C-alpha cells in the first residue's frame, strides 16, 4: 500500500487516542483568552497563533516521521499526498483533499472537509472579516515543512466560519533550501 | 438602595427604575439633598441606558435646580477632556526665533517629547472636551494648576472675552485658547496635568488627562 | 550489551550521555563533548569519500530497507500496542558513517532525517550485517521514546541538553531488556 | 437585528413570524459525535499552551492561577452537556427525552458524578478511588494513578496539572459548590505518577448541607 | 401574553422577550408592562428557595408563584440558570398552565442555551445577543406555547 | 558533570596564519585531544560561565580550510549560535577577507547569529596596516562587536568572549519560572457500590 492503508493501519492500531471535544474546547479556551489579552486586535491574534503553530510544528516533525519513517519526499506531489492522506490522519480524524493545482506544479490547496478545532464556534460580529480562527494549522504546516528543508508559505484564503462554504489552505513552495544534512 | 448593589445584583434596568422612583419621591417631599445625591448616581453609572428623552427631561427637571440651589458642587465624571495638546507657531520666518543649544576599548551594539518655550513667544492651547451625555453644557473658565501656574497660565482676559464654551450633545468638541508665558524655569522639567475647569458655573474642579482608554496623557514643558 | 548511548542534537554538541556500564567512569563530561563533535566531523568527512564507481551509478535502492525484528525492544506513551512498530522501514543516511568496528566495542550510528543523531556503543563484537539491523531497530526505538518524552516537554529548549526524568529511566529499562 | 438588545429591554414578538437566517452553530446537533483524535495532538497543544504561559507569568502562583483559569472555562462548558447529555434514554434531541436528569443537590452526588461520567468522558476511563479524609471537617479528594494530560511532563513537581484542577473547580462552581481545588503528588502503590486533587468546600456549602 | 427571561447566578437577565396572542398585538397594556421585571425579581426568591430542596424531576418546577391573575412558572438548568415565564390572561380568565407544553418548551430552550454557551467567545456575564437565537426562540414559542 | 543548562556553539573563523591558535590559548581548559586541526578541520575548546544564575557551556570550533575542506567547512556552521571573526592588524588582506567570512556565516550559519570581530597581534605596532577607525566603522554597518587583543594586552579577549555569550543568552533564552501542605491521614472509601 502506497499511503492510504498505511496511515489507516497506523491510526487503527498504533496510537493512543483521546476525545476530540477536549481538544476543541482547549483550543477555544486558548483563542478566547488570547483575544481578551490582546484587546480585540485580531491581526495580532493571527500572528500569535501562527507563532504557536510554528513552535508546535517544529516539535511535531519528530512524532510524525518517528511513527512512520517514510522516505524523503521527492518533488511536490508525494509531500502533498503524505501530508493530506496520513499526516493529518495520524493526528486527527480528517483526510483533506488536494485541489487547485497550479499551472506549474508549485501550489496546492487543502480542502478541509471537517475542522475539529472549530466544532462549537461562532465568531463575534466584529471579527468575521479579520480572524482566521484555526490559524494554528498554518503555523504547524509551515514549521513542520521547514524542518524537513521544504520551506514554503501557507495561508488561509477561505474558511467555513467566514462566508464561503469550503475551507481551504493554500501551500506554495518557495524553494527547497539545500541545508539538508549529509545524506542521499 | 441597600437591598441592591447601587453602591450580587447586576440588573441595570431594575436598578435605574428604582433610582428614578427614589428621585421622584425625594422631590415629592422637599428633600433637595437626596435628589442631587441620586441624580449624581443616575448620570454617572446608568448613563448608557437613558435615551434622549429621559436624559433631557431629567436634566431639565432635577439637575439644573440641583445646581442653582448649590445642592451638588462637583462634576459627574472625571472622564472629560481627553487631549490637552499645546503648540507654538513661528509667526515670522524660521530663521527668526531659535531655541538656544543650552551650553583600547570594546564596542558592542548589544544593549514622549519634551516641549521648550521662551518668555516672549506666543503659544496656543487646545483641549478636546467631550460630552458623553445627550444634553448640552457650557464651560465657563479654564485654569492650569497652582504649581505650573504663575509661569504659563492661560490669559484670563481672552477666555473671559470669548464667553462660555457650549459643547454639543455627543461631541468631542475642541477649545482653542491663547497662552502667555512670564517666568523662567532654568533646569527643572515640570509637568502639566491638573487643568482646572468650571462646568455650568460650578467651583473650579480638577480634571486629569485620560486618553482613549486607564492611561494618563502627560506632557512636559 | 549496549553499554553507552549518546545523542548529538543537530549540529554537533552532546545533549545526553547516560551510560549503563557497571563502573568505569573513565571519561569526564568534557571529553565526551569532544567525542561527539569529532563524530559529527568524521560523519561529514565520510560523506565526501565515496568511490568514483558508485557516485555516478548506485542501482542499490532495495538494500536500504531495514528488516524488522519482532520484539527487540522490551519483554507506552503516545504509541500503543505491544511494540513501537511492526512494519519494515527504510534507511536515511545512505551516504554517511554507519558503524565503527573494534575488537573491544562496536559503535552504531542512526541519523534522523531531520538531523538528530543517536549513537550506541556495545561491548559485543552476528555476521556484522544483522547487527546493523538490530542496532537500527533499537535506535529507532530510542528515537521514538525521545520523540515522546523529550519533544512533548514544555521546559526544554530545542537542541539543548536533555535534563528530564522519564526519558532516561525508560531508555534505561529499554537497554536493560536488550542484552 | 432583533436580538435582545438589553439596553432597550424586552421586545414585542408577535406570534405570527416564521421568516430563517441559518447560523451554523444552532442548526448543528450535539448528540455525541465520536471524533477521537490522537493523544499526541493534545499533548503538543498542552505543552505549547504551557510554554506560552511561561513567558507571560512571573511567579509560580500566577502560573497556577492562570492555568486554573484556562481550565475553568472548559469546566463551565462541560457541566451543562455532561449533566444534560446523559439524560438521553435509548432536528433537535430535546424532544427525545421524557424526563430531565435529576440535577444533583447533595454533598457527594456531584463528586460521584465527576468520578463516574465526567472523568470517563474526558479520559475514556472511570477515575480511581474517590475518598475523603474524615478527620478535620472536610477533605474530599479525587486520585488518579496515571494522569493523561500531564504524563509527559518530567520532574516531581505538580504545577502543570492545575488545568484539570481548574476544570473541576469550574464544574463545582457552576453546580453550586465553590471550592479550593488543588493538586498534590502522593507516590504510593508502585505507580509513582499518582496525583491527588484535594477539594475543599466553603463554609456556605457546609451550612447549606446541614 | 407571556413574558420570558433567562437569568444567571448574579441575578441579571441574559435574555428577555415578550410574546402575544396575535389578536391583541400590544402586550401587557401599560402597567403590568412596567411591573413585569419587579414581579419576576420577586418570584426569583421563591425559585431560589426551591433550588435546594429534596422532593423524580427537579429542573422543572411548574407553577411556583402567583399574582393578580398572573401565573409564574420556573425551570432551572444545571448551571444555576433560571428560566422564568409569566403567563397572563386574555384580559379576563383564570390562567391554567399546560404542563407538557411548558416542560417541552423549557427543554428546547435549555438546548438552545447550552449550545449558545458552548462557543469560545461567550461569557456567563454577557447577554445572548444573536438574531438567530431570538428567531429560533420565537418560532419555538409558536411551536410549543400556543 | 552534566550541570550546564545550555550548550552554545561558537565558531572561531579567520584567515590562515592570522594566529587563531594563539588567540584561543586563554579561554580554554588546556587538556584533552590536542591538535586534530589538520585531521578533520577543527580543534575544540570549552568554557563554563554563569549568566543570570544559570550555568552555560560554550563550545568553540576553530575551523579552517586549507586545500581540502570545501563542503565540510560549510557544514560545520550547521547550528552555530555565535561567531568570533579574527583578523591581524599587520596585513590588509586578513581584514579584507572579513567581509567574505561574514558573508559565509550569514549565508550558512544559524539565523540571527551574534558575531564579533577580534584584532590579534596588536602589540606589534611596527607593521600596523589597518586602523581602528576603519575596523570600527566596518563593525558598525554589520551589527558586530569589535576589539583588539594581544599577549601583553591579554584579559580583553576573555571579557569580549563573556560579553558575546551574554549577548547570545539574551536572544536564545526562553523565559522560565522557578517551579519548586499536602493532605495527611487515613482515608475512607467513598466510591459508589
Ligand atoms: C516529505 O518531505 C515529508 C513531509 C512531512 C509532512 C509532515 C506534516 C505533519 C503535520 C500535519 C498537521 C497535523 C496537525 C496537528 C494539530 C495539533
Amino acid at each position: 500500500r502506497s499511503l492510504k492503508a498505511m496511515g489507516e493501519e497506523i491510526w487503527k492500531n498504533k496510537t493512543e487516542k483521546i476525545n476530540t471535544e477536549l481538544f476543541t474546547l482547549t483550543y477555544g479556551s486558548i483563542v478566547a483568552q488570547l483575544c481578551q489579552d490582546y484587546e480585540r486586535d485580531f491581526n495580532k491574534v493571527n500572528d500569535h497563533l501562527y507563532s504557536m503553530g510554528y513552535n508546535i510544528g517544529c516539535r511535531l516533525i519528530e512524532d510524525f516521521l518517528a511513527r512512520t519513517a517514510l522516505p524523503r519526499c521527492e518533488n511536490l506531489v508525494k509531500t502533498s499526498e503524505v501530508l493530506s492522506k496520513c499526516a493529518f490522519k495520524i493526528f486527527l480524524n480528517i483526510t483533506p483533499n488536494i485541489t487547485n493545482w497550479s499551472h506549474n506544479k508549485d501550489t496546492f490547496s487543502l480542502i478541509l472537509d471537517e475542522n475539529p478545532l472549530a466544532d462549537f464556534v461562532e465568531l463575534p460580529m466584529d471579527a468575521m472579516k479579520s480572524l482566521w480562527y484555526s490559524n494554528i494549522l498554518c503555523g504547524v504546516l509551515k514549521g513542520s515543512l521547514e524542518m524537513v528543508q521544504l520551506d514554503c508559505d501557507v495561508w488561509f484564503v477561505s474558511d467555513i466560519l467566514r462566508g464561503d462554504s469550503q475551507t481551504e489552505i493554500k501551500v506554495k513552495l518557495n524553494r527547497i533550501l539545500k541545508d539538508e544534512i549529509p545524506i542521499g | 438602595i441597600e437591598l441592591l448593589n447601587i453602591n450580587q445584583s447586576t440588573w441595570l434596568i431594575l436598578q435605574k427604575k428604582i433610582l428614578q422612583l427614589c428621585i421622584k419621591v425625594s422631590r415629592k417631599i422637599n428633600d433637595f439633598e437626596y435628589v442631587a445625591k441620586f441624580s449624581s448616581i443616575l448620570i454617572t453609572k446608568y448613563t448608557h441606558l437613558l435615551n434622549q428623552s429621559e436624559q433631557d427631561a431629567l436634566f431639565k427637571e432635577y439637575i439644573q435646580p440641583s445646581i442653582t440651589n448649590e445642592s451638588i458642587t462637583s462634576y459627574w465624571d472625571p472622564f472629560i477632556l481627553r487631549e490637552v495638546v499645546i503648540n507654538r507657531i513661528l509667526d515670522s520666518d524660521p530663521t527668526s526665533n531659535e531655541i538656544p543649544l543650552e551650553s583600547q576599548e570594546v564596542f558592542n551594539p548589544f544593549k514622549v517629547p519634551i516641549l521648550v518655550f521662551l518668555v516672549g513667544d506666543k503659544a496656543e492651547f487646545t483641549c478636546r472636551v467631550q460630552n458623553p451625555f445627550k444634553f448640552d453644557f457650557t464651560i465657563n473658565d479654564i485654569q492650569l494648576d497652582e504649581e505650573i501656574s504663575e509661569f504659563c497660565e492661560i490669559d484670563r482676559k481672552a477666555v473671559s472675552y470669548s464667553g462660555p464654551y457650549n459643547v454639543k450633545a455627543e461631541s468631542i468638541r475642541s477649545i482653542t485658547l491663547p497662552l502667555i508665558i512670564k517666568k523662567p524655569t532654568y533646569k527643572k522639567i515640570y509637568e502639566i496635568s491638573c487643568l482646572k475647569i468650571s462646568i455650568l458655573k460650578l467651583p473650579l474642579q480638577k480634571f486629569d488627562i485620560i486618553n482613549d482608554s486607564c492611561i494618563y496623557g502627560k506632557l512636559k514643558i | 550489551a549496549i553499554e553507552t548511548i549518546l545523542v548529538i542534537n543537530k549540529s554537533g554538541g552532546l545533549i545526553y550521555q547516560r551510560n549503563f556500564t557497571n563502573d568505569e567512569q573513565k571519561l569526564n563530561s568534557n571529553e565526551y563533548l569532544i567525542l561527539a563533535s569529532t563524530l559529527h566531523g568524521v560523519f561529514a568527512i565520510a560523506s565526501q569519500l565515496t568511490p568514483k564507481a558508485l557516485q555516478l551509478t548506485q542501482q542499490t535502492n532495495i538494500e536500504n530497507t531495514i528488516p524488522y525484528i519482532p520484539y527487540v525492544g522490551m519483554s507506552l506513551g503516545s504509541f500503543k500496542g505491544d511494540d513501537f512498530f511492526k512494519e519494515p522501514f527504510t534507511n536515511w543516511n545512505k551516504s554517511g558513517l554507519r558503524q565503527l568496528c573494534t575488537d573491544q566495542f562496536t559503535m552504531f550510528i542512526y541519523q534522523t532525517l531531520t538531523g538528530l543523531k543517536f549513537v550506541a556503543i556495545s561491548s559485543s563484537v552476528s555476521t556484522s550485517n544483522l547487527a546493523i539491523q538490530i542496532a537500527d531497530n533499537f535506535l529507532r526505538k530510542v528515537y521514538c521514546l525521545y520523540s515522546d518524552y523529550v519533544m512533548k516537554d514544555p521546559s526544554y529548549s530545542m537542541e539543548m541538553p536533555i535534563r528530564s526524568n522519564l526519558f532516561d529511566e525508560k531508555v534505561k529499562k529499554m537497554v536493560e531488556n536488550l542484552q | 437585528s432583533d436580538g435582545y438588545e438589553y439596553t432597550v429591554g424586552p421586545k414585542q414578538a408577535i406570534t405570527s413570524e416564521a421568516s430563517y437566517i441559518p447560523s451554523r452553530i444552532y442548526s448543528e446537533s450535539l448528540l455525541f459525535k465520536r471524533q477521537e483524535a490522537s493523544l499526541s495532538a493534545m499533548a503538543f497543544l498542552f505543552q505549547e499552551m504551557i510554554s506560552q504561559l511561561h513567558r507571560t507569568c512571573k511567579t509560580a502562583g500566577d502560573f497556577e492561577t492562570k492555568l486554573s483559569d484556562y481550565g475553568h472555562n472548559i469546566g463551565i462548558r462541560l457541566l451543562e452537556l455532561l449533566n444534560f447529555r446523559a439524560s438521553v434514554s435509548p432536528e433537535s434531541l430535546s424532544n427525545y427525552i421524557t424526563k430531565m436528569r435529576r440535577r444533583d443537590l447533595k454533598i457527594l452526588d456531584i463528586l460521584q458524578f465527576i468520578h463516574g461520567t465526567l472523568w470517563s468522558y474526558l479520559f475514556n476511563h472511570v477515575s480511581d478511588d474517590l475518598v475523603k479524609s474524615s478527620e478535620r471537617d472536610n477533605e474530599y479528594m479525587i486520585v488518579d494513578n496515571f494522569p493523561t494530560l500531564t504524563q509527559f511532563i518530567p520532574g516531581e513537581n505538580v504545577s502543570c496539572e492545575y488545568f484539570v484542577c481548574g476544570i473541576i473547580k469550574g464544574f463545582l462552581f457552576n453546580a453550586g459548590f465553590p471550592c479550593g481545588v488543588t493538586a498534590h503528588r502522593m507516590p504510593q502503590g508502585g505507580h509513582s505518577q499518582r496525583t491527588v486533587y484535594l477539594i475543599q468546600f466553603d463554609r456556605q456549602v457546609l451550612d447549606r448541607e446541614g | 401574553p407571556q413574558y420570558f427571561a433567562i437569568i444567571g447566578k448574579k441575578d441579571n437577565p441574559v435574555y428577555e422577550i415578550e410574546f402575544t396572542n396575535a389578536e391583541n398585538p400590544q402586550g401587557f397594556p401599560q402597567d403590568l408592562k412596567e411591573l413585569n421585571p419587579f414581579i419576576l425579581h420577586a418570584s426569583l426568591d421563591i425559585v431560589e428557595d426551591l433550588q435546594w430542596q429534596i422532593n423524580t424531576d427537579n429542573c422543572y418546577l411548574g407553577k411556583v408563584d402567583h399574582f393578580y391573575g398572573l401565573a409564574i412558572t420556573a425551570y432551572i438548568s444545571y448551571s444555576g440558570m433560571k428560566f422564568v415565564m409569566i403567563h397572563g390572561n386574555s384580559a379576563n380568565s383564570s390562567v391554567v398552565i399546560d404542563d407538557n407544553n411548558m416542560r417541552s418548551f423549557y427543554q428546547e430552550v435549555h438546548e438552545l442555551y447550552v449550545k449558545t454557551l458552548m462557543n469560545p467567545f461567550y461569557k456567563i456575564t454577557d447577554p445572548i445577543r444573536s438574531p438567530a437565537f431570538d428567531s429560533r426562540v420565537r418560532t419555538l414559542a409558536r411551536k410549543h406555547l400556543s | 558533570g552534566y550541570d550546564y543548562d545550555y550548550l552554545f556553539k561558537i565558531v572561531l573563523i579567520g584567515d590562515s596564519g592570522v594566529g587563531k591558535s594563539n588567540l584561543l590559548s586563554r579561554f580554554t581548559t588546556d587538556e584533552f585531544n590536542i591538535e586534530s586541526k589538520s585531521t578533520i578541520g577543527v580543534e575544540f575548546a570549552t568554557r563554563t560561565i554563569e549568566v543570570e544564575n544559570k550555568k552555560i557551556k560554550a563550545q568553540i570550533w576553530d575551523t579552517a580550510g586549507q586545500e581540502r575542506y570545501r563542503a565540510i567547512t560549510s557544514a560545520y556552521y550547521r547550528g552555530a549560535v555565535g561567531a568570533l571573526i579574527v583578523y591581524d592588524i599587520s596585513k590588509s588582506s586578513s581584514y579584507e577577507n572579513c567581509n567574505h567570512w561574514l558573508t559565509e556565516l550569514r549565508e550558512n550559519a544559524d539565523d540571527n547569529v551574534a558575531v564579533g570581530l577580534i584584532g590579534n597581534k596588536s602589540d606589534l605596532a611596527h607593521l600596523r596596516a589597518v586602523p581602528t577607525d576603519e575596523a570600527k566603522n566596518f563593525a558598525m554597518e554589520n551589527q558586530m562587536l569589535f576589539t583588539e587583543t594581544s599577549a601583553l594586552n591579554s584579559d580583553n579577549v576573555d571579557k569580549a568572549f563573556r560579553e558575546l555569550i551574554v549577548a547570545i543568552f539574551q536572544m536564545v533564552s526562553k523565559h522560565q519560572v522557578d517551579l519548586s501542605g499536602a493532605p495527611k491521614g487515613p482515608t475512607i472509601s467513598l466510591t459508589p457500590a
